[PDB]
């Protein structure tokens, strides 16, 4: 590549500017994707004769 | 769970904080929880009449439907990857 | 305009080397070492290809960049930088579990340069939860 | 259930509900869920006629004997 | 301890419950469920003597509860 | 034995009702279908408010949602 | 499906509207299932009737948070 | 059946209004099981259609499915 | 975590902007509070030994 797509791409806590030591840490280590780690929702959304029988 | 693993992700930051019924308090959070319920250290004041009466309490407990807003900084957390965050979970 | 252009050709074929060899980092951190207020903007892309190398599928290209990281850290104190130092050590001190020893010397002998230029007060991890970590390193 | 309306099926009950609003009517049936179906249903809120009425144990805020 | 499990040990005492109205409503507990909807025996409200009547969890402001809870009740 | 309030308003479809909200605002027309939240299809609604006031005359199928329900009328 | 239609707007001028006669206008960048909003470079105006005439609060914030209940409508302005 | 509707509303301008009264008059996008709408070219108004139109909106408007009160049709 | 607030002097104001100072003997995943002790922080006007909030009545909890 270039110095250009290097700076332009920086990091995870360079692009972040840092000062979230989770950001960082938490995206490093164990990390894909930053930020990413109901019941009556999923059951909303899946939502006579039936109830007579 | 989203913005859950944002304020998870965000510890021992100072924000400003405005409530429903119109208490604005700036703190550092320390403690998360599923439902986003905030605990903030170092009690300072915003405004002279917004700001409720509490003389000596440094740490507070928010109730997370409690909050309007939540104030923070473009320094304090790039916007970018949370959003390409938002597009990979949905 | 050529210095621009000297970091410039550093970083590209620092980054596209196929060989591994042991002199890149070591010129290149003497260029540094030579140069240094003048690094900060490119300071900060630089450092964006150590932790782009800093994660990398192969341990010649890893600890070949921490040593680097060594080599250029008493340089980022001369621009400031030293939050920037906190995020290095917290990358750092994450990969520091790595099962590589070859790598795992190098990295840590970056924490032994971070923590030696910057105050430990303001160290992130902070040094009290570090050495716990260092005591089954010995082994 | 916490409430055996049994004993006030077909009796005169009074119900509040939310918004402020009060129902009275005599039980005709109910559910797990509290839906209630009153028959001869009036409302004061001052006096408006109904008759036989569906009730939401959802927004239901209270009951009792009438 | 747990207030669920308080309203659990605590069966048949007198306390005074606040709703969302604004009226007191004085009466005797009789059962308490997760959601914590009560009913009351020997009912008697202000802004009315009822001998049982239900109680919504959710519409409750605050419960005043007898001094001798924790005793009768642990 | 107890009639189920999903029989009455089973019974009432494709029948005049007088559906009152929670608010002041109350819809009256004829029932079409629902479900176990009892979101209301009503054909050819006509909305209301009480203390009474006409806002709009609904030519169509509407769907009106189960959390501002309160009482449903059968006629 | 609407967050789905709600990807088009993400890192563009979005007008947001509130409960309590709350404005705000600013960059999308979140939301979530229950619409979680964060914002960067936004404004707030805060529509506030008061002694019977109609006046407004300006609050200027950069980076700043918003609660799910409270989102009422959202588009672009 | 209430899905039924909502399949059959897909690409239909409708008449929407939340718990605060405005009425928005536009196509229908898309909605979910939240009854959660998102529009195109919606217009405001204050209650019914023929008051003053306050604001234009013409690209995609979203609501909030606990805010929504009915959903029409025109 | 309101762990750390039991057996502790607290104060808690309401969304309808009453405010209380109190002991915190309780509390569950719906923040519903056990409450001992009370007094108002305005008033001071002691309300009883014993009562129950209920969760969503909280606007806001503080140490003291």
């Amino acid at each position: 590549e270039k110095f250009q797509g290097h700076g332009l791409k920086t990091e995870l806590h360079s692009a972040l500017k840092s000062s979230n030591l989770n950001l960082i840490r938490r995206t490093y280590q164990t990390g894909e994707n930053p930020y990413l780690s109901n019941r009556r929702y999923e059951r909303g959304l899946k939502f006579k004769r039936i109830a007579q029988e | 769970m989203l913005f859950f693993s944002f304020f998870k992700t965000l510890v021992d930051q100072e924000v400003v904080v405005e409530l429903k019924n119109d208490i604005e308090i700036k703190g550092t959070l320390q403690s998360v929880d599923q439902f986003l319920n905030l605990k903030l250290d170092n009690i300072s004041c915003t405004d002279e009449k917004k700001y409720p009466h509490l003389g000596s309490v440094r740490n507070i407990f928010i109730r997370g439907s409690t909050v309007r807003y939540v104030y923070l900084n473009k320094n304090m957390v790039d916007t970018n990857l949370l959003q390409d965050a938002t597009r990979r979970e949905v | 305009r050529l210095e621009t252009r000297l970091i410039d050709a550093l970083l590209i074929a620092f980054q596209e080397q196929t060989n591994s060899d042991s002199i890149i980092f070591k010129g290149f951190g003497a260029v540094t070492v030579s140069l240094d207020i003048r690094m900060k903007p490119f300071l900060a892309p630089i450092v964006s290809t150590i932790l782009n190398h800093l994660k990398h599928k192969t341990p010649l290209v890893r600890q070949h960049a921490a040593d680097l990281c060594a080599i250029l850290i008493p340089v980022i104190k001369n621009c400031h930088e030293f939050e920037m130092l906190n995020k290095l050590n917290i990358i750092l001190y994450e990969s520091l579990g790595e099962v590589y020893p070859e790598v795992l010397g190098s990295i840590i002998n970056a924490m032994y340069c971070i923590t030696s230029v910057m105050d430990l007060d303001k160290l992130q991890p902070p040094i009290n939860q570090i050495l716990p970590t260092l005591t089954p390193i010995l082994r | 259930a916490i409430l055996d309306l049994a004993k006030y099926k077909d009796s005169k009950i009074r119900v509040k509900l939310m918004g402020g609003k009060l129902v009275i009517g005599v039980l005709k049936g109910y559910d797990q869920l509290m839906n209630l179906v009153l028959d001869d249903t009036v409302e004061y809120m001052n006096a408006r006629k109904l008759g036989l009425t569906v009730i939401r144990g959802t927004i239901l805020v209270s009951l009792s004997s009438a | 301890m747990l207030p669920l499990y308080l309203l659990t040990n605590a069966k048949g005492q007198q306390m005074q419950i606040e709703l969302k109205n604004g009226e007191i409503i004085q009466g005797i507990l009789t059962n308490v469920d997760n959601w914590m909807n009560l009913t009351l025996s020997n009912v008697t409200e202000y802004s009315v003597k009822l001998n049982e009547i239900y109680i919504r969890g959710t519409f409750i402001k605050f419960i005043k509860l007898q001094d001798n809870i924790i005793d009768k009740v642990k | 034995p107890e009639i189920l309030p999903l029989e009455v308003i089973d019974k009432t479809i494709n029948q005049k009702v007088l559906i009152v909200l929670q608010s002041n605002r109350e819809f009256e027309g004829t029932l079409v279908g629902f479900d176990d939240f009892v979101n209301v299809i009503l054909e050819d609604a006509v909305e209301w408010l009480i203390d009474n006031e006409k806002v709009m005359q609904h030519h169509g199928r509407m769907l009106l949602s189960g959390n501002n329900i309160a009482i449903l009328v059968p006629g | 499906t609407p967050l789905d239609l709600l990807k088009l707007n993400l890192d563009e001028r979005v007008y947001i509207k509130l409960r309590g006669a709350r404005t705000l206008v600013g960059t999308l960048q979140a939301f979530d299932s229950h619409c979680n909003i964060v914002l960067s470079d936004a404004v707030e105006t805060i529509y506030q009737l008061n002694n019977e005439e109609l006046s407004e609060s300006e609050r200027r914030c950069e980076m700043v948070f918003i609660r799910g209940d409270t989102v009422t409508l959202i588009s672009t302005p | 059946v209430t899905t039924e509707f909502l399949s059959d509303i897909i690409g239909k301008t409708v008449n929407v209004k939340l718990a605060s009264g405005l009425l928005y008059s536009g196509r229908l996008e898309s909605i979910d099981g939240f009854m959660n709408v998102a529009l195109s070219s919606a217009t405001e108004h204050y209650e019914s259609n023929n008051n003053k139109l306050l604001n234009k909106f013409n690209s995609d408007v979203f609501l909030r499915g606990t805010q929504v009160m009915y959903i029409s049709e025109q | 975590t309101l762990k750390d607030y039991l057996n502790k002097r607290v104060v808690i104001i309401k969304v309808d902007g009453e405010c209380l100072i109190a002991s915190l003997n309780g509390f569950d995943k719906n923040t519903n509070l056990f409450i001992t002790n009370v007094f108002n922080r305005i008033s001071k006007e002691f309300i009883c030994k014993a009562q129950l909030l209920r969760g969503s009545e909280i606007a806001l909890v503080g140490l003291i």
